């Protein structure tokens, strides 16, 4: 019913290593630069913040940006990124990559059964949003930061609903490759991802409307889906005889 | 403190570390081995790699009642590689303790000679799942004196196929068993085993990165025809331990290996389209020093090894940076053509690290 | 695919030495 219910997240992190919370009204101040941000007050409202937030809120800054903005309000993502742009504060983005990187921990790892009905949607924004402020810079996403093709193996082999989460997310992410220099087609990174895209996309009953998602995401990498490589990733592994150590 | 000698462990066993080489504690190990120590269970965050056994064995091993003829502790792993490398460490760290029995067990070792051997005491078994669930199941491997037991790599420990066989080893040991866990990732699995099992565990969260810190990087302008010539030329004027020399195809490994050779350098090969046996058997040749230089492509903490070159110069920033990046050495020097150019300064920026021109 | 400059064109002795530069 709530299209922007963000409990998942919170719950989550009344866990996490608690941080510095700002007084009341720091607090309140934020959220008002964050609520009144547009592309012609930017400047100023970097010089805002700056003046009015002590560096040790911080993470607490990083925190609020990733999981109560970021996370519903993916129409103003650019918005957000280019606010990092004019902060030009590599300590603070740090942060925000690392927060990222935790709540999306935190929905690919929820058990689905029990998930929220904006769950899928928060996923999706996130991985808009990591793509966004990582290949669309030029900015590599490591594999012990998050490990995409991993993760669409594991999805694979948990069934049906995991891919329902993690598709949409893979794709989200892969968008910003066809802006970056260094990440489009045919970057090796980039195309690995796209191949067992197309591995998944071989399944005759993986589901239409994720089948859809890959020829999409093609397209919008300005690939031919038939001319992709996929190989017997999935297949692959004797798992049988991976029992035996 | 931050002394091995704060910790209080039997003089034996200090002795054993004393010989091991290790000085000073790692981080792992200050932040594991007096909580470990303590009693309480564990709930480590740290990298595959890392050098977490020399955090959990001393532990382990001071826990021990030699007295006593009974398994006590166990180490789970999910491969026969770390199985080895743990228990050949153990070995190591206990030789002075007098009559302490460790024990490898896997699928790769036979079953009926396994069995035998646990005739005789043993008091630390380390193995992967499958083999010591079958094994306790089949009363030979008696756990009902076991207090403390490892899981190392717990989230490859409990993946789909192995979930219920890691529940199945727990259930068969006393309910008050200490548990130490490490993980690089936590999936659901991973988070309901602990949530089950652990005991108000101390957290951990020690993730060493690879990084560029302390690596020395230097390019070389040369073109494809001169990659050998210029390979002459480094290899003689550097000092050179052990060497590793990257390239970036199968094919070209072998025929620069097959090259080399021919002109009288000292050479392995290992690449992708070889049998994983053979790989493994040249691997272990090269570390016990019967090559001076590995010649390979990307399929990867050998001290000897002081230079990398990169012979063909990688697409990604990560590669690089798997490529010459350490945990916790020397020299690393990139062989660039005119087509290499781009990816240089790119991953330079990229990994936000200085790739200098070569002296002359 | 083809064979390299280096393994046909190559030096047929380690004393065929070259300048070092990244210039």
């Amino acid at each position: 019913i709530n299209t922007t219910n963000i409990d998942t997240l919170l719950v989550a992190t009344d866990q996490t290593e608690r941080i510095v919370e700002p007084p009341e009204n720091i607090q309140e101040k934020i959220a008002f630069i964050f609520n009144n941000l547009s592309q012609s007050n930017m400047t100023q409202k970097v010089e805002e913040l700056k003046e009015t937030v002590k560096e040790e809120f911080m993470p607490w800054v990083s925190q609020y940006l990733v999981m109560k903005r970021v996370s519903i309000e993916p129409n103003f993502h650019s918005l957000y990124s280019n606010f990092l742009d004019t902060l030009k504060n590599p300590e603070f983005n740090k942060m925000v990559l690392n927060e990222t990187y935790r709540n999306i921990k935190v929905l690919l790892t929820s058990d689905k059964a029990a998930a929220n009905f904006s769950d899928r949607s928060l996923l999706k924004n996130l991985g808009h949003w990591l793509g966004m402020i990582t290949l669309a810079k030029n900015k590599p996403i490591l594999h012990t930061d998050l490990d995409v093709k991993s993760l669409l193996l594991e999805a694979y082999v948990k069934g049906q609903q995991e891919l329902l989460y993690v598709v949409p997310f893979v794709a989200k992410v892969l968008e910003s490759s066809i802006r970056s220099v260094v990440f489009r087609p045919p970057n090796p990174w980039t195309m690995a991802i796209m191949n067992v895209l197309a591995e998944l996309h071989q399944e005759h009953d993986l589901k239409l409307n994720l089948k859809f998602e890959i020829e999409v995401l093609c397209k919008n990498l300005a690939l031919d889906i038939n001319e992709l490589k996929p190989g017997n990733l999935l297949k692959d592994k004797d798992r049988l005889k991976n029992l035996d150590e | 403190g931050n002394e091995f000698e704060d910790y209080c462990l039997k003089r034996e066993l200090l002795m054993g570390i004393f010989e091991m080489g290790w000085e000073k504690p790692s981080p792992i190990q200050e932040e594991s081995i007096p909580i470990a120590l303590s009693g309480r269970d564990i709930l480590a965050r740290a990298k595959n790699g890392t050098g977490k056994s020399g955090a959990y064995l001393i532990p382990l091993l001071e826990r021990l009642d030699l007295k006593k003829d009974n398994i006590q502790a166990m180490v789970i792993v999910p491969t026969r590689e770390l199985a080895l490398q743990v228990s050949q460490i153990c070995i190591q760290v206990s030789k002075h303790m007098g009559g302490a029995k460790v024990m490898a067990t896997t699928g790769g070792t036979n079953l009926r000679d396994d069995i035998m051997r646990l005739d005789d005491t043993v008091h630390v078994v380390i193995a992967t799942p499958g083999r010591i669930l079958d094994l306790i199941k089949k009363g030979v491997a008696k756990v009902d004196h076991v207090q403390m037991i490892v899981l190392d790599e717990a989230d490859k420990l409990l993946s789909q196929d192995f979930v219920q066989i890691m529940e199945d080893i727990i259930l068969t040991l006393p309910k008050n068993r200490q548990i130490l866990l490490y993980s690089a990732t936590f999936p659901l699995s991973v988070q309901k085993f602990m949530n089950s099992h652990l005991q108000k565990p101390y957290e951990i969260n020690l993730m060493e990165e690879l990084t560029l810190k302390g690596v020395t990087q230097y390019y070389a302008y040369v073109t494809e025809r001169q990659k050998v010539h210029c390979l002459n030329t480094l290899f003689s004027r550097l000092q050179i331990n052990q060497s590793i020399i990257f390239c970036n195809s199968s094919q070209r490994v072998e025929l620069l290996a097959k090259k080399i050779s021919q002109l009288g350098y000292s050479c392995f090969y290992i690449h992708a389209k070889m049998r994983q046996e053979h790989r493994n058997r040249v691997f272990h040749d090269f570390r016990n020093g019967l090559c001076r230089n590995l010649v390979c492509t990307d399929l990867f903490d050998i001290q000897a090894v002081n230079v990398v070159i990169n012979f063909d110069f990688p697409k990604l920033a990560e590669t690089y940076l798997h490529r010459i990046g350490r945990s916790g050495l020397g020299l690393a020097i990139n062989l660039i053509t005119y087509d290499d150019r781009f990816n240089l300064k790119s991953i330079e920026e990229q990994l936000g690290t200085e790739i200098k021109p070569i002296p002359s | 695919e083809e064979e390299p400059e280096w393994f046909s064109a190559g030096p047929t002795s380690q004393s065929e030495t070259i300048e070092l530069t990244g210039f």
